[PDB]
């Protein structure tokens, strides 16, 4: 379906490129945000301000087709319930980058 | 725009 074509669209993610890869949570605020005090766990990246959901999570991939090409961006959309990993900072203590999903 | 604003606008969809 087109929910991915329409959302990366709709926020910006298609503006002056497409971006490849995108990850959306249909949950909410509070949920979400929830798993800045859930399973603490290291980063891509080496820090250790990163934090996996106790559960899995509503979510949808949305990747680029390998025949996508801006400005005419287009995105197969994949489903699933899956744990989700993000790094939290600041006050309050919220997600500030999505890591990964598991 | 935030960080925090950012991770919504990109990831969020409630």
């Amino acid at each position: 379906s087109n929910y991915c074509n329409q959302m990366m669209k709709s926020r910006n993610l298609t503006k002056d490129r497409c971006k490849p890869v995108n990850t959306f949570v249909h949950e909410s605020l509070a949920d979400v945000q929830a798993v800045c005090s859930q399973k603490n766990v290291a980063c891509k990246n080496g820090q250790t301000n990163c934090y996996q959901s106790y559960s899995t999570m509503s979510i949808t991939d949305c990747r680029e087709t390998g025949s996508s090409k801006y400005p005419n961006c287009a995105y197969k959309t994949t489903q699933a319930n899956k744990h989700i990993i993000v790094a939290c900072e600041g006050n309050p203590y919220v997600p500030v980058h999505f890591d990964a999903s598991v | 725009e935030t960080a925090a604003a950012k991770f919504e606008r990109q990831h969020m969809d409630s």
